[PDB]
């Protein structure tokens, strides 16, 4: 029959500060009758209890009646008291992942909320929880009370609620190896794969475990069907789903009409393939005021017809098994987007998601995947405690080759190649040696700084010159300017010499699409060739040929 | 049977609060060697665990050493260093040994566990905080606390400082050039000896470390060889064509940013004009001996060229392929302090990213022989890259600072 005590865990306020010191809000005739009616009973279970004149700390309290509802229930304001309380370790930092479940034969759901109250407080900080029930008429000195219990709204009453709910299941959880036990608040579930019989012989051990510290529970009746709705989702006995996402047939889009539906669509996206947000987080990635209707471009009318197509057929996901492989797959979508499906059994998803590129300059195919890839073995790493084997869209080649030769250490996981409808590649290559019987570019650009007005040319060593003049244009643009005369009136191999460290960069980053039309049109120019050797000269100094064209630039 | 009965009082930097750094993502071989070892450090009573009032974390990970292959729990306490008060010892901080790098051997040991034995200051042991990732979030994070020295921190090798000098005493007093220097966890030993009685030599101190109370078997060979700062070398041919001219200027025009001395001008003469890149081009009489004079120049040290205790290292690291990397330490631009070239090792010659680190751990080592402290590294791969795989290959008990480079440097050659 004695029941142990819940250990006491030691409260403190900010270092420096005091206590809260905040007047009463002046309660109607009928409220107060409530407040006395409810604190009342408190008092007798042992929830607060009346203190004298000592306590000059003071906090708010109401009296609200649910509508359509009988009967009502005081709330008090700690927003002081919070404010001037120390801070808490939060355990309750983001929540499990369906697809990281593993199914079970059968599931129960303890409802531990009545036990909330039944953690005792801390002895030296009860005196801050003090608030005044002002009397009728105010004829008379209003009621004090502080608390004794873990109070509904103060900072930290869920993170002293949990760990003390988790010392006690502890020694449990250690002796029943054969049933898990997942902790959230007003609720605990229990699972287990065994006999329906032994399952609920098993929950009343817990029941009676829980007694052994007084925490009472509400067991009786039965709320099973399979349609079991928790944080957004629709879990099943082997199966899970977002909630139904009704994709708004709305005509008139502003600016949350669309905003509401990106959080939405990406939550959608877990599941769901294909699903995109790119045409459509570009239409207010820079809006004025929170709504506002605004246009929608021509290609955020094709996807959003492409989502309800993909959206239309209800689509499931299932749970992880330990013991098979887990595979992983990526696709290029194109606009800098990309879909993965992580899975072990043929068209048995267990998840489904997107990547967006990075906003850059400039950029490549191979540049993104890699960051996609990363970005999957960490979420897998979250989710399931291991990296999955990968399944892409690119030759051993093609990677070998990137690799030994870019500038910056990279590597992807084990992985192998699919054959899928696109594949990422290398678009031009350039050379590490001259190459011999190529005619060779000497080329140069350069701008006035206040006219705007420069020239890009180039000279060879065949005697073909060129020098065009530009109108509003800086020096930068004009270093590129000249390759492309270059590239455009060369063969088939070609040797370009430049004295542009700006030039160098943009091209030894070896991008294949960018922001700036002058860059793209260089890209295009690079891929029709076979041969291409870049090579460098410092500035103002008698290179020669960059010398000569600098000249003929200037002035 | 070593145990001090009082702790020495630390406090945090003056007006600056504890860590509050998030823990990552673990995966879930590594969480069960953490439990495991966890377990057995709680009945050591090295460690306990706390309620949600403690607010306070560290990050905290597994690796494994060069030999053993069981697991080893690292803490990263960077940010709880830079936060520790300095410790300032009233008998100062041993000033680093300038014998050390001048030996030709040093060996390096882990003491690591002769701090375990050392209990911590009742009101700091809420700072050194830790948590164990639980697989998708299905269980709240296991606490921890330590109660003992911690190793990783910078005030462990301080507060032991005391104990470990009398620890010595029986040797330094027996081998007097003998020099010995320590750095966190770890324990420097030179000497001028040679492979034969200098590996033998380390075993007695091995035995004498056991016997006053004490991973205690481990130990890394390395020899501070020649060119401290290796020279700069210009091509030696017998006919030169107008491709390799035009790179011959543009690395003694980036020589002369650190030689003032050095022209160019008689060698851009000979590039005036366009011709084919292929093309040979005859060296004339004042060219040649331009190039006399400027290989003159590069033979001789640069310009007096300090060492600053005050202001920090800078480590900068280029990939040139086939498994080879270069670096540079320094305080000023152009002005190194130390250059070198990590070659190929254990990187299977197919994964950049274990060399990388492996490169970054040994320049480390390096750099604690020479000035006593870490360098602050300047990355060339991608920061999303380096952060989630780091960990799978790193070896050290200590970590050094470090940032990413996204522009391709110029000179991937000029340092080959
Ligand atoms: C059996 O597969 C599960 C299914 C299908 C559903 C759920 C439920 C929530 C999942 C979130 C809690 C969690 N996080 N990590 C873990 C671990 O569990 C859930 C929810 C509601 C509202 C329920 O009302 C009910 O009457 N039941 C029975 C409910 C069950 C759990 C599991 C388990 O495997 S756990 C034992």
């Amino acid at each position: 029959v004695p029941i142990s005590p819940i250990e006491t865990v030691p409260v403190k306020l900010k270092p420096g500060m005091d206590g809260p010191k905040v007047k009463q809000w002046p309660l109607t005739e009928e409220k107060i009758k409530a407040l006395v009616e409810i604190c009342t009973e408190m008092e007798k279970e042992g929830k607060i209890s009346k203190i004298g004149p000592e306590n000059p700390y003071n906090t708010p309290v109401f009296a609200i009646k649910k509508k359509d509802s009988t009967k009502w229930r005081k709330l008090v304001d700690f927003r002081e008291l919070n404010k001037r309380t120390q801070d808490f370790w939060e355990v309750q930092l983001g929540i499990p992942h369906p697809a990281g479940l593993k199914k079970k034969k059968s599931v129960t759901v303890l409802d531990v909320g009545d036990a909330y109250f039944s953690v005792p407080l801390d002895e030296d900080f009860r005196k801050y929880t003090a608030f005044t029930i002002p009397s009728i008429n105010n004829e008379t000195p209003g009621i004090r009370y502080q608390y004794n219990v873990l109070p509904q709204g103060w900072k930290g009453s869920p993170a002293i609620f949990q760990s003390s709910m988790t010392k006690i299941l502890e020694p449990f959880a250690a002796q029943n190896p054969d049933i898990v036990i997942y902790q959230y608040m007003d609720d605990l579930y229990v699972g287990s794969d065994l006999e329906i019989g032994q399952h609920r012989t098993k929950i009343e051990e817990l029941r009676q475990h829980l007694l052994r510290w007084g925490l009472t529970t509400p067991d009786k009746k039965h709320q099973k069907e399979p349609p079991f709705l928790w944080m957004g989702y629709e879990l099943h006995p082997d199966k899970w789903t977002v909630q139904p996402i009704v994709l708004p047939e709305k005509d008139s889009w502003t600016v949350n009409d669309i905003q509401k539906l990106v959080g939405k669509l990406n939550w959608a996206s877990q599941i769901y393939p294909g699903i995109k947000v790119r045409q459509l987080s570009k239409l207010l990635r820079g809006t004025k005021a929170l709504t506002e209707v605004i246009p929608l471009t021509e290609e955020a009318e094709l996807e959003l017809a492409e989502n309800r197509e993909i959206l239309k057929e209800p689509v499931h996901g299932v749970y992880y098994d330990p013991s098979k492989d887990l595979i992983a797959e990526i696709q290029k979508q194109g606009q800098g987007q990309w879909t993965y499906q992580i899975y072990q059994e043929p068209f048995k998803n267990l998840k489904t998601g997107k990547y967006a590129r990075m906003r850059g300059a400039h950029t490549n195919d191979v540049k993104q995947l890699t960051e996609a890839v990363q970005k999957i073995t960490t979420e897998s790493i979250v989710i399931w405690g291991k990296t999955p084997k990968f399944k892409l869209p690119i030759q051993k080649e093609t990677w070998e080759t990137w690799w030994t030769e870019y500038w910056q250490a990279t590597w992807i996981p084990e992985w192998e190649f699919v054959n899928t409808p696109p594949l990422v590649k290398l678009w031009y290559q350039l050379e590490k040696e001259p190459i011999v019987g190529a005619e060779t570019f000497y080329v140069d650009g350069a701008a006035n700084r206040e006219t705007k007005l420069g020239k890009a040319g180039y000279v060879t060593n065949k005697g073909r010159q060129k020098v065009v003049p530009l109108t509003n244009t800086t020096n930068q643009k004009t270093e590129l300017q000249a390759i492309y005369l270059a590239l455009q009136d060369s063969g088939l191999e070609v040797n370009i010499v430049t004295d542009s460290q700006y030039a160098l960069g943009i091209i030894q980053a070896q991008p294949d699409k960018s922001e700036s039309e002058l860059v793209n049109q260089i890209i295009e120019q690079l891929i029709k060739k076979e041969k291409v050797y870049l090579a460098w000269v410092p500035a103002h100094k008698g290179i020669g040929g960059n010398e000569q064209v600098d000249k003929l630039v200037s002035a | 049977p070593i145990s001090p009965i009082e702790t020495v009082p630390v406090k945090l930097k003056p007006g600056m609060d504890g860590p509050k750094v998030k823990q990552w993502p673990l995966t879930e071989e590594k969480i069960k060697a953490l439990v495991e070892i966890c377990t057995e450090m709680e009945k050591e009573g090295k460690i306990s665990k706390i309620g949600p009032e403690n607010p306070y974390n560290t990050p905290v990970f597994a690796i494994k050493k060069k030999d053993s292959t069981k697991w080893r729990k690292l803490v990263d306490f960077r940010e709880l260093n830079k936060r520790t008060q300095d410790f300032w010892e009233v008998q100062l901080g041993i000033p680093h040994p300038a014998g050390l790098k001048k030996k030709k051997s040093v060996t390096v040991l882990d003491v690591g566990d002769a701090y375990f034995s050392v209990p911590l200051d009742e009101d700091f042991r809420k700072y050194t905080a830790f948590t164990i990732p639980s697989i998708n979030n299905e269980t709240p994070g296991i606490r921890y606390q330590y109660n003992v020295l911690p190793q990783g921190w910078k005030g462990s090798p301080a507060i032991f400082q005391s104990s470990m000098t009398k620890i010595l005493e029986p040797f330094k007093k027996q081998n007097p050039d003998i020099v010995i220097y320590q750095y966190m966890d770890d324990l420097y030993v030179g000497s001028d000896l040679e492979i034969g009685q200098h590996r033998t030599k380390i075993e007695e101190l091995r035995q004498h470390l056991l016997r006053w109370g004490l991973f205690l078997w481990m130990g890394y060979e390395l020899h501070p060889d020649k060119w401290t700062v290796q020279p700069i070398v210009l091509p030696e041919k017998d006919s030169w064509t107008v491709n390799d001219i035009q790179k011959l200027v543009g690395k003694l025009n980036w020589a002369s940013q650190i030689y003032p001395g050095i022209k160019v001008r008689q060698l851009s003469k000979l590039l005036r004009g366009t011709k084919a890149l292929t093309e040979v081009i005859p060296l004339t009489e004042e060219a040649e001996l331009e190039l006399a004079e400027n290989r003159e120049i590069l033979k001789e040290p640069v310009h007096g060229v300090y060492y600053d205790p005050s202001k920090d290292l800078i480590a900068e690291i280029q990939k040139q392929g086939q498994g080879q990397w270069t670096y540079q330490i320094y305080q000023e631009p152009f002005k190194n302090l130390k250059t070198g070239k990590y070659a190929r090792m254990r990187g299977a010659h197919t994964n950049d990213v274990k060399q990388l680190t492996e490169a970054v751990q040994k320049i480390t080592t390096e750099s604690i022989v020479i000035w006593g402290k870490t360098p602050k590294f300047k990355l060339p791969i991608q920061k999303e890259t380096w952060e989630t795989w780091w960990t799978e290959y790193w070896q050290a008990t200590w970590i050094p600072e470090w940032e990413f480079v996204n522009t391709p440097p110029l000179v991937k050659l000029w340092y080959q």
